[PDB]
């Protein structure tokens, strides 16, 4: 595990193109993301998937899962947020 | 939300 | 991230890391404001954990950093085990994280928000860089 | 388990089930005396799911089954969520479990104890029975 | 998941013949056991290996990972009790 | 400990 905090820029992909890769494990409420020459890895689970909107980074997925050996050719798999959004802003409503 | 004190450089 | 940049310090705010009462990290999280952060549900963050704000180098000890107490745990209802469908889990934090030039929120998007396959985007933390 | 048989009802009385709020079982758990299950640490159990035992057929809803509420969860601090190495989650119950003809402890080994390669056992449980 | 408990018998194997397999993915708290046509599987995690000894089910390994497609020809992998017995045998004494 | 009141079949 690297000591400072890395960075990468990587393309988001069609869940469909995804399916090429993970077939049926592809989930409506997850959203794909590298296979360009990065890949996200053990221990960056949890964590922060970006994309700007608008002047802002906003959140747009949560590193979940893929490829054993975070192979830069597969694509990770994140959690998709407009998906769950619904739920976390609720979550605040009643705490 | 969304715009660090600090820009990030890509 | 296998093949990342090592990013500029304090410049995305919002990063969290999750360590045990070891030290040891073993996730990353994203304030969402100042009393909630949201990570992944298989991370299976407990309230013996912590949230750790403001980091930059994980081995500099210089730093004035955050390390934030867990309250209560949420682990979405639906998140689904045996698939990692629906791996989200919100954390409710016991003490306030202090906002400030390092210490800041990611913005969340609407259920409607549209984000376009092709278009490029950005992932940070402290996992395997070579594994 | 791929390719296990049916089990008799309550020839496992250590067995327990895991299940969120939603009744979705997502692991198991072993009963180690009365307050006390063992189950993974990977399993990320929080204090909204619930232990239950003295189950059998998780369909059926004529059973005195006991619907048992977590207190406090115990991550073995060695466990490696990077490797999934030391995998134990210790798990303290609120409420105490009724001991009974389907509701009883495995027996721990002694940290001394040998069980050499070749070794005939057993694994018991509610998962995948085709993948 | 079927609705009732399953069972399966299967063979202990040592470490070293499983490093066959995972090779440097099994750490010393690890045990191995099963590629006997029976597998572990999605949801039995968390649950029981037991063996007998001296008349009793004595708790051996805990359903922890293997493969992702539940192949009845590789081993599961558990968790190792002997090496984790000393932990739960202490956390039941401040408790 | 370990040996149920209800013995298992194998
Ligand atoms: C080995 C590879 N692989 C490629 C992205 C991996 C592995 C783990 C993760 C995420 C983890 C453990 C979380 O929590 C991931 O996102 C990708
Ligand atoms: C897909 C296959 N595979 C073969 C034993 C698996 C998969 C999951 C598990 C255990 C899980 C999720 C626990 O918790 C397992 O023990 C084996």
């Amino acid at each position: 595990t690297p000591d400072r905090l890395q960075q990468a820029s990587l393309p988001l992909l069609s869940n469909t193109n995804c399916k090429k890769y993970w077939g049926t494990k592809i989930k409506d409420a997850m959203i794909c993301a590298g296979a360009s020459g990065v890949s996200s890895c053990m221990g960056d689970s949890g964590g922060p998937l970006v994309c700007k909107k608008n002047g802002a980074w906003t959140l747009v997925g949560i590193v979940s899962w893929g490829s054993s050996t975070c192979s830069t050719s597969t694509p990770g798999v994140y959690a998709r947020v407009t998906a769950l959004v619904n739920w976390v802003q609720q979550t605040l409503a009643a705490n | 939300c969304g715009v660090p004190a600090i820009q990030p450089v890509l | 991230i296998v093949n990342g940049e090592e990013a500029v310090p304090g410049s995305w705010p919002w990063q969290v890391s999750l360590q045990d009462k070891t030290g040891f990290h073993f996730c990353g999280g994203s304030l969402i404001n100042e009393n909630w952060v949201v990570t992944a549900a298989h991370c299976g963050v407990t309230t013996s954990d912590v949230v750790v704000a403001g980091e930059f180098d994980q081995g500099s000890s210089s730093e004035k950093i955050q390390k934030l107490k867990i309250a209560k745990v949420f682990k979405n209802s639906k998140y689904n085990s045996l698939t990692i469908n629906n791996d989200i889990t919100l954390l409710k934090l016991s003490t306030a994280a202090s906002f400030s030039q390092t210490v800041s929120a990611v913005c969340l998007p609407s259920a409607s928000d549209d984000f376009a396959a092709g278009t490029t985007c950005v992932t940070t933390g402290w996992g395997l860089t070579r594994y």
